[PDB]
Formats: structure tokens, sequence, C-alpha cells
RNA sequence: AGGAUGUUGGCUUAGAAGCAGCCAUCAUUUAAAGAAAGCGUAAUAGCUCACUGGUCGAGUCGGCCUGCGCGGAAGAUGUA
């Protein structure tokens, strides 16, 4: 599970994930893993799409993840009132807007890729499409 | 499948073929296993004969180039050509007892002479003898 | 009707043809003796198949052909089993002149018009047991 | 060799080029050399079919606009974010 | 039958038919095959 | 209608013959036919697919962008 080795602060405001993606364009590999959707990315959300990937092309090839969840999630254990400060770090996400490629892959034919990607879009929270690198 | 460029090859080959062969004998040989080709190509390439079989659309274009235009009609159903390309006979000789022995296909009309040859009175090219008789 | 690779001047055993052959209606002895008979002249040690073909009657003919290409090439390899890895175990060596023999030999039983076809079918077997071509 | 029919725009802005894209249309610019910059307008459609092919980008295109060619190259592609679409195109003189 | 909300053809010879409004499947060889949308 | 030859490819195994598994996947005759896509056998056999010739005779194939619908959709007094 991907987690900043040491933070600054260990708690976060809530804020808000408005805006469009930045990174939307396939950079290492051939082909990318593109969100449409908008939404948060947890650490085991990732990695559960990254063994669904990775089994998928019987290890073989390289593939990038260009998320990392950096931002802590907080939440209140059960039976207890609200007040007496933030909850405690529980988790941690990514914020995606669409557009973001969360996953590139190279070394394998195109087929292969579609299959591994689209095993690994069923275990993501948001709509994904299938991005291939082209010309700038 | 096969690309225009296929075909187009496919055509010259058996054309310049058709050119350099004297006697062409035309069978149907639908429904005969391939051990008993096999056995027919030994016996084509022992007898110096050659074995093609080709589609009837693309034969058509290899005929008209002359002189084998009789055999247009010919090219109905599936079609086997024979083209004795050293010394004449011998295919037509060769399909009879084949044909008769095996009770599959039929035979359907040889050429020779720039005349088309009827299937029952082919007996004429399957009984000329040796070149190489004459003596 | 059914096929076999018997040894040659040998033939009988249980295990081996008995049963195989036998649980078809096949008279084993005749078929034995008949068979080492006519293989005799075979060279000691080659293993030879043969085309069994019983008839409603129980009774028989049969054809022998010519040794396995995978039999010559051990043979002509000097060695007595296959790789167990193909192209990534090798293990040996036939000539070019080798495969030509076996080709010859094959020849006789092969689909090929030319010596180099059959030849290259000898190859891919070759190719096929991790016997290289040296 | 890529031909493409534009028309120049009549008005810039973040309103007019959202109706732009709207109509099955987006806009472009042409600089380069001692001319005067161009802004025009291309069909979507039509020009995204072009660019899927690798020498789009690095031939010389033309793009005849009041009857008039220019050839110019591709500079630079805005793309949608997460759509096949095209939202802007840099076109610099040849 | 499978019903399940997500059908799909198992193999070559599963078909997709809708009958009265819903989505099924039939296959002449895997009677495990025969699905149906609910 | 054909779907062949080396050949039951090599190894393994009691057997492993395209089809438990491992490795290789060449070559021939080909119109075409994978050292085999699935069923089948103790292992063969046997069925079928890939592929190709024939018949038919003008369209048929599968991705994208979008509009509107379908399923997914089970609660308690009475349609609600």
């Amino acid at each position: 599970m991907l987690q900043p080795k040491r933070t600054k602060f260990r708690k976060m405001h809530k804020g808000r994930n408005r805006g469009l993606a930045q990174g939307t364009d396939v950079s290492f590999g051939s082909f990318g893993l593109k969100a449409v959707g908008r939404g948060r990315l947890t650490a085991r959300q990732i990695e559960a799409a990254r063994r669904a990937m990775t089994r998928a092309v019987k290890r073989q090839g390289k593939i990038w993840i260009r998320v990392f969840p950096d931002k802590p999630i907080t939440e209140k254990p059960l039976a207890v009132r609200m007040g007496k400060g933030k909850g405690n770090v529980e988790y941690w996400v990514a914020l995606i807007q669409p557009g973001k490629v969360l996953y590139e892959m190279d070394g394998v034919p195109e087929e292969l890729a579609r299959e591994a990607f689209k095993l690994a879009a069923a275990k993501l929270p948001i709509k994904t499409t299938f991005v291939t690198k082209t010309v700038m | 499948a096969l690309n225009l460029q296929d075909k187009q090859a496919i055509v010259a080959e058996v054309s310049e073929v058709a050119k350099g062969a004297l006697s062409a004998v035309v069978a149907d040989s639908r429904g005969v296993t391939v051990d008993k080709m096999t056995e027919l190509r030994k016996a084509g390439r022992e007898a110096g004969v050659y074995m093609r079989v080709v589609r009837n659309t693309l034969l058509r274009r290899a005929v008209e180039g002359t002189p084998f235009e009789c055999l247009k009609d010919a090219f109905v159903g599936p079609t086997l050509i024979a083209y004795v390309t050293e010394h004449p006979g011998a295919a037509a000789r060769l399909f009879k007892e084949f044909a008769k022995a095996n009770a599959k296909f039929e035979v359907k009309a040889a050429a020779f002479e720039g005349e088309l040859i009827p299937a029952s009175q082919i007996d004429r090219l399957a009984t000329l003898p040796t070149y190489e008789e004459a003596i | 009707y059914v096929k076999l690779q018997v040894a040659a001047g040998m033939a009988n055993p249980s295990p081996p043809v008995g049963p195989a052959l036998g649980q078809q209606g096949v008279n084993i002895m005749e078929f034995c003796k008949a068979f080492n008979a006519k293989t005799d002249s075979i060279e000691k040690g080659l293993p030879i198949p043969v085309v069994i073909t019983v008839y409603a009657d129980r009774s028989f003919t049969f054809v022998t052909k010519t040794p396995p290409a995978a039999v010559l090439l051990k043979k002509a390899a000097g060695i007595k089993s296959g790789s167990g890895k193909p192209n990534k175990d090798k293990v040996g060596k036939i000539s070019r002149a080798q495969l030509q023999e076996i080709a010859q030999t094959k020849a006789a039983d092969m689909t090929g018009a030319d010596i180099e076809a059959m030849t290259r079918s000898i190859e891919g077997t070759a190719r096929s047991m991790g016997l290289v071509v040296e | 060799m890529f031909t493409i029919n534009a028309e120049v725009r009549k008005e810039q802005g973040k309103g007019a080029s959202r109706r732009l894209r709207a109509a099955n249309k987006f806009p472009a610019i042409i600089y380069g050399g001692k001319e005067a910059p161009l802004a025009i307008e291309l069909d979507h459609d039509k020009v995204m079919n072009m660019q899927a092919k690798a020498e789009f980008y690095s031939e010389v295109l033309t793009i005849v606009v009041d009857g008039k060619e220019i050839k110019v190259k591709a500079q630079d592609v805005q793309r949608h974010p997460y759509k096949p679409k095209l939202q802007h195109i840099d076109f610099v003189r040849a | 039958m499978k019903v399940r909300a997500s059908v799909k053809k198992l193999c070559r010879n599963c078909k997709i038919v809708k009958r009265d409004g819903v989505i099924r499947v039939i296959c002449s060889a895997e009677p495990k095959h025969k699905q149906r949308q609910g």
C-alpha cells in the first residue's frame, strides 16, 4: 500500500476536488488508463488494481503508477460523539480529476493491454478509459 | 483471405504454366480425401504433370490469355486443372482410371489443339501413346 | 485397424503388443512371427512402425513402414533419449549428411518432392527433439 | 499531403470558442514569420481523422482560407482532457 | 438458470435473446450457460 | 466437400497418439489444414473448430461520437 514515508503534518483539511487533471497523456509507456470520472483513490484500490494488471500480463513488460495517495483521511471510531478534536488517520487517498492518467503500460501488445486495463478498471470506483501514446 | 495483390500473382503463375504446357485436363475433385490427392500428386510429379486447384473466377482470367477460352464453361463447380507441361496426355489417361477407381468426382472437359474435349470422347487423349512410340 | 511401432525381430509381449491389438480380435502369435519373419532384414534394434489391418472375420494384413524420424535421429546422434526441453537443452549433432540419409529412408516414407524438402522435415523433427544439426 | 479548409474567426474569447466546439468546430491560430497571426476555425471531425496519422505532425500542410493556400506545420495541439476531441491547434507558417 | 445483473456470452454457442423485455442467454451446448438478467 | 504427410514431435507416464503436465512449434504435400480451438477415450478411436475449393448473388462486418429508452430495482394499515 502506497503511503508517504513521512509528512510535514499528520492531518489535512477535507478540501474540495474541483477542476480538471494535470498529466493527461501517456508519458512513459505506450498505453494508459485515463480516468474520466472524479473521486478519490484509496491506497488499497490502487494496489488492488495493480495486482489485477500485474497478474493479467503474467508479470511482463513495464507498469507505471502515475498517482500517489498523499492525502490522509481521518475517521472517528464508533460510539463517539461529535467534537473532541479531529479523528485519527485511517487511510490515504489520491484525488482524481477527469483526464488523469492513472496507470501506464509498455512492452505488451495492445489487445493484451486492453484486457489488463479492463481487469484493473473493475477494482476502481471511478469510470476510466483506454488511451494510447500519441505524437504531441 | 486473399488480397488483390495475391490473386493477381496467382493468376500470373497459372497463366505462365498454361503457355508452356500442351494438354490440359479439367476435373471435379470434390469429395476426395487428401491422402488420395497426395497420391495423385506423386503420380503427377512422376509423370511430369502440373496440378492445381484454383478459383473458377481466377482460372477464367488465366485461360483467356490463349488458347483455352473454350474451357470457360468447364469452370462451373469445383475445378481441378492438370497441366502436362512435359509430354502430352498421360494426365488425361491418369485421371480416368483414377476417376473410375475412386467413384467420387467425375471429370469435366479436357482441351488439346485449342479445341475443347468432350467428357466421354476424351478416350482419344487417354489412349495416345509415347513420344517414343514412333520408333 | 490399428497402428503400432514394434521392435524389429521382436514381438508378442503383453504390456507392449498383446492387449493392444489383442482386444480387437487379432491372432497374436501369427502376427508376431509374420512380423518378425519380414522384419528380420531390418538392422538390429530399429523400432519399426507397422499398420495392422483387421477384417470382420478377425483375419488381418499389415504394412511395415520406415522407422520413426525421432528414432533414426536418436541413433544418428548416438543418444538414447531426446531432450526433456528441446531447443532449451541441446543433445547433439547430426551432420547435414546424416539428415540426408535419414531423409532418404524416410524419403521412402515422406511426401517431399525433393531431397531438400524431406531433409528439411527431418530437420524439423531434429529441432523438435533438441538435437542440433552439426 | 494534407489540405485543410478554414474560415476566419469573427470573435474570440471563452464564450465564442465554446460555441464553436458545440457546433462541431474548433478554433486554431496561424503565426510565424513577419505576418500578423491569423485566427481560424476548423471542422473538427474532418481534422480529427487527419491528425490520427503520424505524418500529420511532420509534413507541411496547406490551409486554404479565403481561397488562399498557406503552408504551415502543426506546432502544438490542445486535446480534450478525457474525450477523443481537439480543442485548439497551433499552426506555424512553414 | 443463472439470474444475475450482468449476463454475458460464456462460449461460442451462447446467444443473446430478449424475450418480454428480459435479456437472456441461451446456449445450445452448455445448459450451465443459460442466464437471464435479473 | 476437404481439414493431409514426417508423426504416436521430444520429455514424462502404467498410458499421454493435437487435446493431464513440461519443452519445442518446425517442415512437407497443399486449394487449405494449428505439432491443434472445444467435446470425447484407460490410451487410441470418434465429433467439431481454425483454414480452404464449391454453391449463392449484393451487400455484409465492428469500433467511435451522441439522443431517448431496458435490466440492475425487495417492507411492513390501503392503490400510496
